[PDB]
This record gives C-alpha cells, structure tokens and sequence, in this order.
C-alpha cells in the first residue's frame, strides 16, 4: 500500500544519514584523527575517508549502494572522495521535507536532472581553458598543480621524480590517456633515492646462477611453461630399504631420468630456462642444476604472474604450454644483459630493450630504512594521477567555497525565474549546495554562518572575490595562493552524486527475500 | 633589570628556606629539560588531537 513504502523510504534515509554522519569532521588540511579499534583489540589511527569507508563493515542496500558509488568516485576521478556523501546526504535530507509535504518522486527527480544539467553548464561556462600542445605551458601548470597537495620540503623532494615522470610524453595530446595501462614502477631496496632514472625494456632483481662467465644474448628470456617439478611417490617406503637394491633404483631415478629430459629439451637452440615461483616446490634436485652447469647456464626464479604479464606485454609475445611442442615461436630479443651492482647492495639487472615494438618505460626507485620509498611511490603516483585528470581536459578553476555559492545563488535565480510547481523542488537544491564552506569554516575556527553571509554578499556584489583560506584564516583572494583543481573533479562527482540520489529514490515499494 | 646570573635562589632540600643555587648549587644539562618539553607537548597535542575511539 502506501505506510510500507513510506516506512522503508523512511529507513532507507535513516540509514544514509547516519553512514553520512558517521565520517564529517575530515574535510580539509585540518582534519580531525579517529582510531580504529580492531576485533582482536588493535588500534589504529587514521585520517582518510577512504580507509574508514573500506575497513568498516555493515550489511544495508543504502550502505552498499553508498560505498559503490565511493568506489567508482575513487576509480574514474581519485580526488574527493568525500564531498560526494555529504551532497548525497544533503540532498536526501532535501528530498526528505519534499516528500513530507505530498510531492511525487518524478516531479522531484526530473527538477534534479535540470538542476544538475544547469550547474555543469554554469561549471562549464565559467572555467576558463589553458593551453598544453607545447611542453612549456605543461610544465607550468604542472609545477602550479603539484605546488599544493603535501608540505613544502616533501614537494621539494618530490619535484626531480615529478619532473622526470611529467617528461614522458608518448601521446600527443590525444582525448584518453594511457598513464595506467603500460606503467610498472618496481621498488628496489638499498642505495641512495638519488640515483634514479627513466628504464625502458625490463628490470630484474633475481641472480642468475654462480660459475665463470654469463655474459650472453640469447633473447634474455625463456619462454617456458611446463611443468619442472619431480614425480612424487605414492607413499613414504614402497618396500624395505637397508642394503643395496633399494638404493641402486632410487640413485637412478634421481640421477639417470629427469637428465634424459633435460637432454631431449636441450636440443633446442637458445638454452635459456626458468621457472615461476617456489611456492608449490619442496626441493630441487641440485645434481640436475650441476649437469646444467655446462654448456652455458641461466635460471632466473621469484617470478610473479604480474611480471609474465609486463614481459608478454612490452616485448609481444604469447607463452606457450603443453610438452608436444614442436614449433619455433618462443624466441626474444638479444641486445645486452649480466648488469652489475650500483655501488651497493641488492642485486637488480636492467635491460634497456634495444628495437623493440613496444616503447614502456618505468622509473626504478630506492631508498633507505622503508621511509622515503612509499612517500615517493605516493608523491609519484599522485602526480602522475593529476597529470591524467589535467590531460583529459583543459578546465580548471579554484576551490574553497566560491563556485559552490555561486552554483546556489545561481540556482536559487532559476528557480526564481522559472515558473511551475517543480520550481520549490529545484529550490531544495538551492538549499543542499553551502555545506562545503559552512563545514570549512566550522573546522577552521570561525563563525560559520557570519561567514557564510559574507561570502553570498560578497557573490552578489563583486561576483568573484575571494574564499575561504586556511593557513592565514581569514579571507584573502585565491589568485595569490597557488592552488587549483580540475573541473572533472566537480562536474563528475555532481552527476554521480544525482546518478546515486536518482536511484536511490526510484527504488521503494517492499523488499522481499527469500 | 639589575643582573641576570645572581638574584636565582630556589628551593632546599635540608629545610624549607630559600637557598642561592649557584654558590653551591648544581647544574643540570638544558639539552635534557629542553627535549623533555618538546616530547611533553608533543604528547599533548597528540593527544588532543584524538577525536573518539569508536571502530568506524
Ligand atoms: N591549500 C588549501 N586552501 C584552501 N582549501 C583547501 C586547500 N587544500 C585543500 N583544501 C580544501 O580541502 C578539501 C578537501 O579536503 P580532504 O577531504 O582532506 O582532501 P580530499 O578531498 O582530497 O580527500 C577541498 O574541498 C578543498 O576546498
């Protein structure tokens, strides 16, 4: 009828507001800590929205639909991912006191899709472009857009690795990037960070083997697949073992039968094998590796799955399996190999992939202590992630609470200035866009709604003035602090977040289970 | 403002009256009372900066 779907819209709305209240006092730099306590007694302190909302557990559609929505945020973007349950939570908030009166939800949603699609083209309209088809521009606005996202002396360490990944320049400004498909950045113990470089064909930690002289070129890889482990027995003892006899059949089935394969499979040219990971292995058998000490020998173990697909990749290849093989198409390319150590410990090979299809190249990193190593592979990771969101457009604009009162003053006109009965919903937008500024105050130490009417008069007035600022506290023009953001970090989010409200609203009647 | 290294009486530990300690006191490293100021508020603000303990 009509109280059980009211009843679950009711405790559906609950529910979302208390997931949206759970987590509100993180926004901005001066952000408040939570520890999070273990089931085993465990504390853990943290800041970040994302881990609160990926460690915490619950069972509701709203919660789950809540936490998608956060995920694809997080996935598209990978900025702000936790203004988007505010405006959700706002909105349903809005949508609240709009259906306590008696509205019909089509009415309500068809006056969001126009407020949305209003907002992006004010957003749109208003962003001015930049330019980026010479390096110079992009360099600049690199170095303006990286200038404000951590503290100064870690920018300043970051900026030669932020520079030297900026550099790579493969696509020439095309719509799409391709920053997460051919990326492989390694991690290497021991040594200074300093010393650190672009590294094209296929970087390896592993050594080869102990003899006289492994300095060869025969394709450098041995695509191989099949199985190497040694047949196991049915049981422990299958007879009594005291003399001979026993001993004689089990030295020659340990000795004179795994070599006639490595015979018959050393026929083949290129005597180059290998083997994945010693995760499945108890014990190799040291004389087989003894009698492949001759006639050249090179063995290359600790390979992960990741690793065959990145060298199935930049080489262009395909591996092969099964024993009854008798082609030829698991050769490479041989250029130069047997690489030293960079005054230091840890072993690490590089090959620089001389004529070769595909042109990937990573960046090999280091560090001392585990410290500095993931602060830089963070520091580059965000770099090279605003990079693509800059490169996917051209539009930018500043942040800290204008555009958001400018979008509600400009809402609150049309709907001022349209006429109908969904004009009242489209002003509940009005009302579900200045809880960024008015948190961001409250957080800072000021009085929030003295501030917030300033703000909306200063809008009205000189239609751009200033905003919100942090590290004085007060309200300074945003022109002199260099900080920026995209425009698809706003433009994407307010329509996932009306996305998320839309179907949110649209599902009601009774939930049935099984 | 009439000096700075004399007019520095402090506590005894024989009986309650203030006592000159430069005379006949002894000193104490600064280095040590300096670190152990900076680890105190650096442990209150650590601490202040705690919000709650619920498992979120
Ligand atoms: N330098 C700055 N000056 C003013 N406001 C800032 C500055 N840096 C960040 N902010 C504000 O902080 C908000 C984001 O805070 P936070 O949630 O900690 O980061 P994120 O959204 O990337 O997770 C933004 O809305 C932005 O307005």
């Amino acid at each position: 009828d009509r109280d059980k779907p009211a009843q679950i819209r009711f405790s559906n709305i609950s529910a979302a507001k208390a997931v949206a209240d759970a987590i509100r006092t993180s926004l901005g730099p001066k952000g408040m800590d939570k520890m999070i306590q273990d089931g085993k007694g465990d504390v853990t302190i943290t800041n970040d929205g994302a881990t609160i909302l990926k460690q915490m557990q619950v069972l509701h559609p709203a919660a789950r639909m809540l936490v998608e929505l956060s995920k694809a945020q997080d996935i598209e973007a990978g900025d702000g991912t936790t203004s988007v349950v505010i405006i959700a939570g706002s909105l349903l908030d809005s949508c609240t006191k709009l259906l306590q009166k008696g509205i019909h939800p089509t009415i309500i949603s068809e006056s969001f899709q126009k407020a949305l699609e209003k907002g992006i083209e004010i957003l749109t309209d208003m962003s001015r472009p930049v330019e980026l088809s010479d390096r110079e521009t992009l360099l600049n606005s690199a170095t303006t857009s990286l200038n404000s996202k951590v503290v100064s002396q870690y920018s300043s360490l970051l900026s030669p690795m932020s520079v030297n990944a900026v550099m790579k320049v493969i696509d020439p400004a095309t719509a799409t990037s391709v920053d997460l498909r051919d990326i492989k950045i390694v991690k290497k113990l021991g040594g200074t960070i300093d010393d650190c470089e672009l590294v094209e064909g296929l970087v390896l930690t592993q050594k080869v083997s102990n003899s006289g002289i492994t300095r060869v070129e025969k394709a450098k890889i041995g695509l191989i697949q099949f199985c190497l482990s040694a047949p196991k027995t049915d049981m422990d003892n299958q007879i009594v073992v005291s003399d001979y006899a026993q001993m004689d059949r089990v030295l020659r089935e340990e000795r004179a039968y795994i070599l006639n394969l490595v015979k018959q499979i050393k026929k083949t040219g290129c005597n180059v094998l290998l083997i994945q990971k010693s995760i499945l292995r108890d014990a190799l058998s040291d004389l087989a590796l003894h009698f492949l000490n001759k006639m050249k020998i090179m063995v290359i173990k600790d390979i992960e799955r990741e690793d065959i697909e990145f060298i199935c990749k930049t080489i262009g290849t395909k591996p092969v399996a099964h024993i009854d093989q008798f082609t030829a198409d698991m050769l490479g390319s041989a250029e130069l190999a047997e690489e030293v150590n960079l005054n230091g410990s840890g072993k690490l090979l590089k090959i620089t992939g001389c004529a070769s299809p595909g042109k990937t190249v990573t960046i090999v990193v280091r560090g001392s202590n585990k410290l500095v190593i993931e602060e830089a592979e963070r520091s580059i990771h965000d770099a090279l992630c605003v990079i693509r969101c800059l490169v996917k457009k051209r539009a930018l604009i500043a942040g800290g609470g204008a555009p958001e009162i400018e979008l509600a003053l400009r809402l609150t006109e049309y709907s001022r200035t349209l006429s109908g009965m969904e004009s009242y919903c489209v002003r509940a937008f009005a009302d579900a866009m200045e809880v960024i500024p008015s948190t961001l105050a409250e957080n800072a130490g000021l009085n929030p709604i003295s501030t917030v009417t300033e703000l909306r008069n200063r809008h009205a007035q000189g239609e751009k003035t200033a905003g919100i600022n942090v590290r004085k506290g007060g309200i300074s023009n945003i022109l002199e602090e260099l900080v920026v953001q995209p425009l698809l970090v706003s433009v994407s989010a307010l329509t996932l977040a009306t996305e998320t409200v839309r179907s949110i609203l649209k599902i009601d009647d009774v939930v049935n289970t099984r | 403002p009439e000096r700075k290294n004399l007019k520095w009486i402090g506590l005894d530990l024989s009986n309650g009256k203030p006592r000159d300690n430069k005379q006949a006191g002894v000193f104490e490293p600064t280095i040590v009372k300096v670190k152990s100021l900076k680890f105190a508020t650096e442990a209150a603000i650590t601490i202040l900066r705690i919000d709650d303990l619920i498992k979120l």
